[PDB]
């Protein structure tokens, strides 16, 4: 009958995992890893990507 | 300075190439001109410059 505390805690806990895996996403961007677009790409554009 | 028509677009702010890497360099953030023309008549001389 504990449901007001486990649905707390799961709450935390997919904010917590939704903030986690946002970073995977692209946002319209050639690659998602930050050293490859500051090495493999040039500087004028890589800085607004 | 004087380059060959190949190399251009060479100097330019974080552009790849050997003029660029090993003789003139751009900051990446640069705010400025570059202004290139041919200089056939006037720096190649028959025997060669």
């Amino acid at each position: 009958a504990l449901g007001k505390l486990q649905d707390v805690v799961n709450h935390n806990a997919q904010a917590l995992n939704t903030l986690v895996k946002q970073l995977s996403s692209k946002f319209g961007a050639i690659s998602s890893v930050l050293n490859d677009i500051f090495s493999r790409l040039d500087p004028p554009e890589a800085e607004v990507q | 300075f004087v380059i060959r028509g190949d190399e251009v677009r060479q100097i330019a702010p974080g552009q790849t190439g050997n003029i660029a890497d090993y003789n003139y360099k751009l900051p990446d953030d640069f705010t400025g001109c570059v202004i290139a023309w041919n200089s056939n008549k006037l720096d190649s001389k028959v025997s060669g410059n």
